[PDB]
């Protein structure tokens, strides 16, 4: 369970990391 | 601009983001606290001593269970003040004898009328015809007719609407079985009104979204519009024509169109209000007189009438008991209704 | 030009009072045959044994029906979803027995109501218009289809379609409640949110515009001559009524734009329609309301009954009583 | 009145929606109102 | 072979990991794209690498 | 109108620090009054196994309407 | 950011898709990205399910929609659709976990880094929507696609395992399909099935030698369709009756989408050849059917004459007959009696279902599957209490039939409105009109008047 | 079940099918990040 | 019934026909603007 929502988590960060990595660096967003 | 009552009225009716005005003394809050009694009660206060039921967060329901329910039927028409010779000033048993009930009840009858002042009020400020006030009436028909002039006609407020979305559907059914409610011409004129109030907003918002004038160059049309220009941002004409072709009668005035649109829910709301005053008193439009004898001399005779009051008797039988714990029922099994192996 | 081309320019021709169109051509014999059925049938038709169990119900005014009592009664359980056309009956006395007017009127009512909706988006091509008065018109349509149509499918059963009456309706009303909980569906109170929301943004509206129509009449003439057919100018002032609207509630939570405004009115009954029909054309397949019967339960295991199990006692006594002929096993399944 | 961007204001806000909303739906399935 | 399959499968799955975050972000940045081609082409055959050997080392461990 | 807008005042720095302890104040001061008990004695409902005393057959339903104050209490004292 | 505002554009973000229209590699980015989400739901779907599935428990008291769907095939599975073999299943799952991410690969790719446009950089690959000929072209590639498509259905039927075969003389069982049916009177035939009772229309086809030459004459026409409209072009009367745009074809595909999405729903409703009771659970009729042959089992072991027993209605508590004389189950059931079960066959002679039979051939494994798909039917909750509306908490039960039939029927109905968006904004927008009507030649203004 | 070797990425397994409605969630992230333009 | 039968699938045959030829007739030029 502990696991389970870690994993969620880390998946859905992932998508917002994208974007934030992308508007950081200026990005072709 | 003078006295103290003009300064008051000054400050009352400042242009900020909420408007306030006078109404707002009264409206704001008795809006909050029925609101607020709301939550509370659906989130922490218990129905058992009331109903037998479980009615909040707290016990283990859910949005569409959670209810304020109305206090027992022992209660009669009780204010139930809270400082009242019920509950005597102790909090939690004013909340266990049904006293949120009475409490969002009363307040949200008073926020109503406030929301009606306030829509006086903003309109005589702004300088038009207060119309959206008028509309307001038939809520207000609603509200004071079912959650007050019901439960006042009956024994007591238990049998008024219990604040929850299960409990209201419960009322429904209630009404189906006990006062065939259904048959009542007035509940037709009010479903009349609200369908047709409903298609008259679609049809209305489609008419003019498919008769606008390109007034931009872009695909998406809704930046083709200002909010100043004097011109009509869609085709009358073309609407008038459409719909004349189409179903062969068509609107050609806007003004009447407009009005006809505020006509048509409002006074179905008004007619629903005039069948539960009937209602409060079991002046049902239960019956069809000449069905009945018809059917009780020819048991051959059958019709969607007799058979809608077969499912009303069934839902008397079988609800009564749990939903009116105080007059303690006990139906027998070999007693209840039912047809053949169900 | 040739017979077939003058009959193409007439059937499509923008200036017949009433449009005809390709879908005209389908839907006027259709909705004539289904019309004339409906009347004969409400008025004069014997009595139908809807459930197969050889227990004719009466729908007709001359056979003992007022306008509330009187429908047009659903073709017989032992049919099912047979196509049960006059061809297929030994005689007309055999297909009133049955319930063939009822196939006859849904089936004709339906395609023609379904060319109705493309008339809608016909004509509003030969007019320039844009496409989608026929979209909003999709949603009482599929309402239709859901219980005339789709409901038998799922239950193999036109018997169990609506009855062409206003007590039938009822009685499809109260079943329906008792074998799918139809309260308890969230796509059933979407529809009761879009024709709830459907009323109030309609009166709103109606008086939003009304209250700010601009003073062109006397104090005794209607202010409806105050607006003339076919006039340029808008006939009440859209900032007045935003600037009460926006006031009443707070500035974002009304609309100045009449485009988006217009919108709003158009997309809130259509959408929640749309799953009002989708919720019947789902109960169709026994996908049923929430159930929370006996969901509350205390430290010993005693149930503690909320709203939702007095909600189950009223569908129980529509469930035994129901047909109360018709049930020989103890589980109604279909 | 600048610093942190909408856009993240309302990602962030509108994740924790979702994790209240999803508490909410397992205790469906748990505890009291579970009919077990 | 048992933690030899789970490693190789754990680093599979971390790959991917930083695979959907940096190909996406790689193909839409301005300046790192020399670098960046690179990787992607080398991340890439590493995953198609991995994917294979977990598939052979499956028989294995099952 | 006049007030700052909303967009201004939930994208400065000064409001997360104020709120990021907040909100968290209000939210943890709402699970203890619930998983102190607290909120069961305020409301006056009951715990699953306050219901119903062990053998009890019938709901303590309130029947009285100038003493049901005290029935509760009575009802309540048998569990 | 080349067109990607609505000042560029003229589509608001909420129509932001729209700008793709005219954008050839951008576009077939969000096709390949897409096929992406479709490859990794199947993937992944698949290996949750089989995390989840207990061998021994039905599929369909298991919420399983997948891997029924793989057993079908005949994949897994043995006599009764006992599950033999688990692997199968995770293969299917882990390969398109795996394709998914090579889709996803190139669908990224070609929306974020290729060239936006692929006419200037190829005119194999490039295309005008307004090109009749290439839209043939491509389209006649997808035709052979799914044509083969369907040759490998056939392909596992005849040459790798064969399919469940519900019908398997001596119980359900996989089976080679070694004649499948090519006679076009019979294939052809069942197109012009009547779609109401008792025809059913394809829905009826009830053995895997019609299913499997059926795919045989689909692939073939698929293919030689495909041939037929790479080498041509469309004839004038086809060019005179449609709409020729991107939006337009969109239409078209989600008109038919619709169609396909409606008969998906009856398929899995009714038809138990090819989503077998074994993984799907019973039909609706099936399980009334079930029920009324359960009561009838259990009231004659008791010594009722199930023949001679008259129903309160006074039509036979048991056993009836149709409109057309046939022998039937009574009881609400009456509506049912055009289904057909492996479970029922039996007792079915050339008269209906035969008393003789029914007095001394009912065999335990009948009373069993009867008794198993009464108490199975697809009725239940939204929350997957299984039962009758007023049931109790107890049973977690919603048939796959129900989940399949529900959300497809969802599916076709959305689909159907969005060809009428599409089909109506199509048109307007080949006749320059979808943005409004100009103020200078409003058409009606031109027009006679009506009276 | 799954094979035995896999039960280590089982809660990772339980998780993986929700994934596809998180892209329908990120188209409007990223346009929130380019303000809806 | 069998007259009846035939007169009818006539009847509708007829006027199926008539939409189809009637949209297959240049439909989409049928329209106030670009044609
Ligand atoms: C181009 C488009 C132009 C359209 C023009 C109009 C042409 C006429 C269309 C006919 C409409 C169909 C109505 C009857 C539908 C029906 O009873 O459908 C049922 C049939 C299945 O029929 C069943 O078929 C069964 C086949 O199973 C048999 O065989 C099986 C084999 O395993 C099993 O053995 C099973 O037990 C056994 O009984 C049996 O025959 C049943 O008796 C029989 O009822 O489905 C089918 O034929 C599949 C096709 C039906 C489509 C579904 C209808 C949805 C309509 C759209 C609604 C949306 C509109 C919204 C508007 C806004
Ligand atoms: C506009 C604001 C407003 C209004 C109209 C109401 C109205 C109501 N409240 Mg609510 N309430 C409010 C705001 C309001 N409340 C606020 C802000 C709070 C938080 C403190 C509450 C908390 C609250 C509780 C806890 C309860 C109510 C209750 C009630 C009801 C009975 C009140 C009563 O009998 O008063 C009697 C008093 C008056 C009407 C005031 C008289 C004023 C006149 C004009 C002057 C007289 C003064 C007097 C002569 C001088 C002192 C006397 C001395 C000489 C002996 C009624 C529906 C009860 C209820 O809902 O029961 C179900 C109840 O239990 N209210
Ligand atoms: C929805 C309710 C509603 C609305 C929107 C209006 C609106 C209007 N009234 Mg009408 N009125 C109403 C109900 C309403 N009234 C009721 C029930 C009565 C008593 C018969 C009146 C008596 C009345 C008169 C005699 C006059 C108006 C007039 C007016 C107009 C000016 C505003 C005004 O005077 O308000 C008055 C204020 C209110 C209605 C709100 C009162 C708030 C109370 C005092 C709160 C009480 C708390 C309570 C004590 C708690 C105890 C509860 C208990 C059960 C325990 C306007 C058209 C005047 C007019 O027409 O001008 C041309 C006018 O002359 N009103
Ligand atoms: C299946 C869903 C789907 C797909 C495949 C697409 C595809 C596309 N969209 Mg549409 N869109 C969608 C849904 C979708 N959209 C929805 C639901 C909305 C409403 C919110 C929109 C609103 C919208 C607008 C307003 C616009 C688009 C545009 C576009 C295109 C350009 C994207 C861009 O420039 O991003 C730049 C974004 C980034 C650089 C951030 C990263 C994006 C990548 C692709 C994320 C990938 C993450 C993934 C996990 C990686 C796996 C890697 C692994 C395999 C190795 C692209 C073809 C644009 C257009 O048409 O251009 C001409 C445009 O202006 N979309
Ligand atoms: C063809 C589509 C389809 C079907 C028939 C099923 C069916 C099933 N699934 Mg699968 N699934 C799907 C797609 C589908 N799912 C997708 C897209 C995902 C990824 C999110 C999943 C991931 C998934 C998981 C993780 C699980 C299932 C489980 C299940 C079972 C129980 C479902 C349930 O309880 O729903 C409850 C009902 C809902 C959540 C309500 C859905 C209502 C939608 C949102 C209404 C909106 C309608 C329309 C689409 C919107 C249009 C808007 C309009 C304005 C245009 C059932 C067998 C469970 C199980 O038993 O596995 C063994 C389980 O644990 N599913
Ligand atoms: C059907 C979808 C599709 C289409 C029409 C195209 C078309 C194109 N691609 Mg894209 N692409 C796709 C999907 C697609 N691709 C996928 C899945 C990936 C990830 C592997 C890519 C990754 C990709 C890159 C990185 C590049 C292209 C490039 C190209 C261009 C040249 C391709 C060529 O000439 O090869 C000719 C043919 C071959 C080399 C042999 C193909 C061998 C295939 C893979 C085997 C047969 C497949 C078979 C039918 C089964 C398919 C699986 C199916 C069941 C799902 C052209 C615009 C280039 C570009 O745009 O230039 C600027 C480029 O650099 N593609
Ligand atoms: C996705 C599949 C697909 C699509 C989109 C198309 C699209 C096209 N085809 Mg091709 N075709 C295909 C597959 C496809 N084809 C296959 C597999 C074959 C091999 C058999 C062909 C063989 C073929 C020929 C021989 C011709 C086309 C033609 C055409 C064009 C016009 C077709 C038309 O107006 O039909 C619409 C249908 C009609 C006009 C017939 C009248 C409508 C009847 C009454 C409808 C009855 C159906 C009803 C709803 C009931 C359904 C069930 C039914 C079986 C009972 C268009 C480019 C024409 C052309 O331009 O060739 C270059 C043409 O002459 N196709
Ligand atoms: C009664 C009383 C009182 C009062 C109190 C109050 C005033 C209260 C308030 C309270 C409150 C004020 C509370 C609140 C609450 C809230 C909540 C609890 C919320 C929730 C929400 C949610 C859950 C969300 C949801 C959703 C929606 C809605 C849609 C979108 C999506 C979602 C799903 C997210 C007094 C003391 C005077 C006196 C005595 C009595
Ligand atoms: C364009 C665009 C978009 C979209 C995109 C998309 C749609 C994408 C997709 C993507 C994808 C589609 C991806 C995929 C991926 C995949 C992967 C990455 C996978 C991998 C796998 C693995 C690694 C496996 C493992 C395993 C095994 C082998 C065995 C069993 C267990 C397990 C599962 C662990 C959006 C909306 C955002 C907007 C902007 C633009
Ligand atoms: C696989 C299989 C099989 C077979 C199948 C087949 C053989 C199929 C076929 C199919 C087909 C063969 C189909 C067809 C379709 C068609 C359609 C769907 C059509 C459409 C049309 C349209 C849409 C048109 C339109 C129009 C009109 C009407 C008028 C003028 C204009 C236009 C051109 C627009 C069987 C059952 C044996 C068994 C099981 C499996
Ligand atoms: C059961 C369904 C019947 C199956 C038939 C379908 C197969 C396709 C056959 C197409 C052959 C007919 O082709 C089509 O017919 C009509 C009548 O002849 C033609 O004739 C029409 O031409 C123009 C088109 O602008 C019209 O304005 C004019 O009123 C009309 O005479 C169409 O221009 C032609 O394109
Ligand atoms: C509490 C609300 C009742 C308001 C109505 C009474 C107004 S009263 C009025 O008030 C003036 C200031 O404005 C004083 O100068 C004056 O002496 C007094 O008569
Ligand atoms: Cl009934
Ligand atoms: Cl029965
Ligand atoms: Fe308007
Ligand atoms: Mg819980
Ligand atoms: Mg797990």
């Amino acid at each position: 369970v502990i696991a389970q929502l870690t994993m969620i988590a880390m998946i859905g960060i992932a998508g917002p990391m994208i974007i934030f990595l992308l508007a950081v660096r200026r990005g072709n967003l | 601009e003078r006295g103290w009552f003009d300064i008051l009225d000054d400050w009352l009716k400042r242009d900020r983001f909420v408007f306030v005005g006078w109404s707002g003394i009264l409206l704001f809050p008795c809006a909050y606290l029925a609101l607020g009694g709301w939550l509370t009660g659906t989130t922490f206060v218990t129905s058992w001593y009331t109903h037998g039921l479980a009615s909040s967060y707290l016990e283990g329901c859910n949005f569409l269970t959670v209810a304020v329910s109305t206090p027992a039927n022992s209660m009669g028409h009780s204010l139930l003040l809270l400082w009242g010779p019920e509950a005597q000033g102790d909090f939690t048993r004013w909340c266990q004898l049904g006293g949120l009930w009475t409490f969002i009840a009363l307040h949200g009858a008073f926020g109503l009328i406030g929301f009606m002042l306030r829509q006086f009020e903003i309109a005589r400020l702004v300088g038009v015809r207060p119309y959206n006030a008028i509309a307001f009436s038939a809520p207000i028909a609603v509200f004071v007719s079912v959650f007050l002039i019901y439960p006042l006609g009956q024994s007591s407020w238990f049998f008024a609407p219990s604040f929850g979305v299960a409990a209201i559907f419960r009322f429904l059914l209630f009404f189906q079985g006990f006062h065939n409610w259904t048959l009542n011409p007035f509940h037709m004129m009010g479903v009349a009104g609200v369908l047709g109030g409903a298609l008259l907003c679609a049809i209305h918002g489609a008419t003019v979204e498919n008769t606008l004038f390109q007034d931009g160059e872009g695909a998406s049309t809704f930046r083709a519009f200002n909010p100043t220009q004097a011109e009509e941002t869609y085709s009358m004409v073309t609407a008038n024509r459409f719909w004349s072709q189409i179903f062969g009668i068509a609107f050609s005035n806007k003004r009447w169109l407009h009005f006809f649109m505020l006509f048509v829910p409002v006074t179905g709301l008004w007619m629903s209000a005039i069948g539960v005053v009937g209602l409060a008193l079991n002046l049902r439009s239960y019956d069809f007189i000449s069905q009945e004898i018809r059917a009780a001399e020819d048991p051959e005779f059958e019709t969607f009438y007799t058979k809608n009051l077969l499912l009303n008797e069934g839902i008397r039988a079988w609800m009564a008991p749990q939903d009116q714990p105080h007059e303690n029922f006990v139906f027998p099994e070999e007693v209840l209704p039912r047809g053949n192996a169900l | 030009a040739n017979l077939w081309e003058r009959f193409c320019n007439w059937v499509t021709s923008t200036d017949n009072r009433l449009y005809v169109g390709w879908f005209g051509v389908i839907m006027i014999p259709t909705l004539l045959a289904a019309t004339i059925c409906f009347v004969i049938a409400f008025i004069a038709a014997p009595p139908v044994d809807i459930d197969g169990i050889r227990e004719p119900v009466s729908g007709s005014l001359l056979y003992g029906n007022n306008i509330i009592t009187g429908a047009v009664v659903p073709s017989s359980n032992a049919i099912g979803l047979h196509f049960y056309p006059i061809w297929e009956a030994a005689s007309l006395d055999e297909w009133l027995y049955n319930g063939g007017p009822y196939q006859l009127i849904i089936f004709h009512f339906l395609l023609g109501a379904s060319c109705y909706m493309g008339r809608q988006w016909e004509l509003s091509y030969r007019l320039g218009m844009r496409p989608w008065i026929c979209v909003a018109y999709s949603a009482p349509l599929a309402s239709a289809f859901a219980v005339f149509l789709i409901y038998p499918i799922g239950q193999g059963s036109f018997s169990d379609g609506m009855p062409l009456g206003i007590s039938g309706t009822f009685n499809f009303m109260i079943v329906f409640q008792a074998e799918h909980n139809i309260l308890m569906h969230p796509f059933h109170q979407l529809g009761v949110a879009g024709v709830f929301g459907g009323a109030l943004f309609c009166a709103m509206h109606g008086s939003l515009v009304t209250s700010s129509l601009i003073r062109e009449t006397t104090e005794t003439e209607s202010a409806n001559y105050g607006y003339k057919f076919g006039q340029e100018e808008e006939t009440y002032n859209i900032v007045a009524a935003h600037g009460y609207f926006g006031r009443l509630i707070f500035q974002y939570a009304s609309f100045n734009n009449s485009r988006s405004l217009h919108f709003f009115l158009a997309a809130w009954p259509v959408v929640g329609v749309w799953f009002t029909a989708l919720g019947i054309s789902t109960m169709a397949f026994n996908l049923n309301g929430f159930n929370f019967n006996h969901s509350v339960i205390d430290a010993k295991g005693n149930v503690i009954n909320t709203w939702a199990d007095i909600i189950n006692r009223a569908n129980l006594g529509m469930e035994v009583m129901h047909e109360r002929n018709a049930h020989n096993f103890p589980l109604d399944l279909a | 009145g600048g610093r942190i961007p909408l856009w993240i204001v309302a990602t962030v806000a509108g994740m924790g929606v979702i994790v209240i909303v999803g508490l909410f739906f397992y205790g469906a399935y748990a505890g009291l109102g579970s009919s077990l | 072979m048992t933690i030899l399959f789970q490693l190789a499968l754990a680093a599979l799955v971390i790959l991917s990991f930083v695979m959907v975050i940096g190909v996406p972000v790689a193909y839409a940045s301005p300046q790192d794209w020399d670098r960046s081609k690179q990787l992607i082409f080398l991340g890439s055959g590493l995953w198609i690498a991995l994917v294979l050997v977990v598939g052979v080392l499956n028989f294995f461990v099952v | 109108t006049g007030e700052r807008p909303f967009s201004d005042i939930i994208t400065s720095v000064r409001y997360w620090v104020i709120h990021s302890i907040t909100i968290p104040a209000l939210f943890i001061a709402g699970w203890l009054f619930v998983s102190t008990g607290l909120a069961y004695d305020v409301f006056g409902t009951p715990r699953p196994d306050s219901y119903y005393a062990q053998e009890q057959r019938s709901i303590p339903l309130v029947t009285d309407r100038f003493e049901a104050k005290q029935q509760v209490e009575t009802f309540l004292e048998q569990l | 950011a080349t067109n990607r505002d609505q000042e560029s554009s003229g589509f608001a973000w909420w129509a932001g898709n729209a700008r793709l229209i005219n954008l050839s590699g951008k576009l077939l980015g969000a096709h390949v990205a897409h096929a992406g989400l479709i490859v990794f739901w199947a993937g992944a779907m698949t290996l949750f399910e089989l995390a989840h599935f207990i061998p021994e428990k039905p599929m369909y008291e298991q919420g399983l929609i997948l891997i029924p769907h793989i057993a079908t095939l005949g994949w897994g599975v043995g006599p009764g659709g006992e599950v033999v073999d688990t692997f199968p299943f995770f293969v299917v799952g882990v390969v398109h976990l795996i394709s998914s991410a090579v889709l996803g690969f190139g669908g990224v790719y070609h929306a974020i880094r290729g060239p936006e446009t692929l006419e200037e950089y190829s005119s194999f690959f490039g295309y005008d929507w307004k090109d009749k000929n290439k839209m043939t072209t491509i389209l006649g590639f997808h035709l052979i696609v799914l044509g083969i498509g369907a040759l490998l259905l056939v392909a596992k039927a005849m040459f790798f395992g064969g399919l469940y075969d519900t019908w398997a003389p001596g119980g359900g069982d996989v089976r080679v399909i070694t004649n499948p049916t090519l006679d076009p009177r019979v294939i052809f035939g069942y197109l012009l099935k009547s779609p109401f009772g008792g025809e059913g229309w394809i829905v009826s086809v009830n053995n895997l030698e019609d299913v499997v030459g059926g795919h045989i004459w689909i692939g073939l026409i698929c293919i030689a369709g495909g041939i037929w409209h790479i080498l041509t072009t469309p004839f004038g009367w086809a060019r005179r009756a449609f709409i020729w745009s991107g939006e337009a074809y969109l239409s078209y595909s989600l008109g038919a989408l619709s169609m396909m999405g409606f008969i998906a729903t009856c398929f899995v409703w009714f038809n138990n050849t090819v989503y077998p009771s074994e993984f799907y659970g019973p039909t609706g009729p099936e399980a009334s059917q079930a029920q009324a042959m359960t009561f009838l089992i259990r009231d004659q072991k008791l010594g009722a004459n199930v023949g001679s027993a008259q129903g309160p209605t006074g039509l036979g508590k048991y056993l009836m007959r149709s409109p057309t004389g046939e022998i039937i189950f009574g009881g609400e059931t009456m509506r049912f009696w055009d289904f057909r079960g492996p479970w029922l066959e039996p007792l079915r002679g050339p008269n209906g279902l035969d008393l003789n039979k029914i007095k001394n051939d009912i065999q335990p494994w009948q009373e069993r599957r009867a008794a198993e798909y009464m108490t199975h039917a697809p009725l239940g909750s939204l929350n997957s209490v299984g039962g009758v509306a007023t049931e109790i908490n107890s049973v977690n039960f919603v048939s796959p039939r129900s989940w399949l039939a529900t959300s497809h029927f969802v599916l076709a109905f959305f689909f159907l409105v969005g060809h009428l968006w599409h089909a109506g904004r199509a048109r307007a927008a080949a006749a320059g009109f979808e943005k409004g009507i100009d103020r200078e030649s409003e058409p009606v203004l031109s027009m006679p008047s009506l009276d | 079940k799954l094979p035995e070797a896999y039960a280590i990425f089982d809660p990772l397994v339980d998780v993986l099918p929700v994934i596809p409605v998180l892209f329908l969630a990120l188209a409007f992230v990223w346009q929130a990040a380019v303000g809806f333009r | 019934m069998e007259t009846l039968k035939i007169t009818v699938y006539i009847v509708v045959t007829f006027f199926v026909l008539l939409f189809v030829f009637g949209f297959l007739s240049g439909d989409p030029a049928r329209n106030p603007k670009r044609k």
